[PDB]
């Protein structure tokens, strides 16, 4: 399973 | 509350009548839920995270309650792995990084 | 400290006697490094998120200074977009989520 959810904004 | 971080932080949010399980994500500038229909106006964006982007769409003004906190905000909806909150709404319902 | 969540939760980070910075994520399980040479033995790995897989190495019981706090662990390394603390440290560090 994936586990690093980092996000940047647009 | 307070929430360890042994286990991943994990809480039950209720968006537009449906409970759903999302990851309090202090490393996610936005909030972003996995795929579902919401309401009204939207516009798409690009986001990035740790393996290259995604699409989204954006939709704005959504009530979100986010264990026990009513929120409104803005909410992405793309092919996230996980439904995150990030700092818009954490900042929100009042949530820091203590230690 | 009590840290907020206004801006991204970029903090200090010293490893190897480098200085560098990095952003504390309650989103990551594990703690990834953008490319660097850290010493001894490694296993390469995959980690996810938005965007999919990326290839990184993973090296064991590095020391590492978060925001002033002495860590020892399992530090990844690869081509993340930002350093990343996840939260295998973020626990050593004595961090929790408060609201």
């Amino acid at each position: 399973r994936p586990g690093n959810f980092l996000q940047n904004r647009p | 509350p307070q929430i360890t971080l042994w286990k991943r932080p994990l809480v039950t949010i209720r968006i537009g009548g449906q409970l759903k399980e999302a990851l309090l994500n202090t490393g996610a500038d936005n909030t972003v839920l996995e795929e579902m229909n919401l309401p009204g106006k939207w516009k798409p964006k690009m986001i990035g995270g740790i393996g290259g982007f995604i699409k989204v769409r954006q939709y704005d003004q959504i009530p979100i309650e986010i264990c026990g906190h009513k929120a409104i905000g803005t909410v992405l909806v793309g092919p996230t792995p996980v439904n995150i909150i990030g700092r818009d709404l954490l900042t929100q319902i009042g949530c820091t990084l203590n230690f």
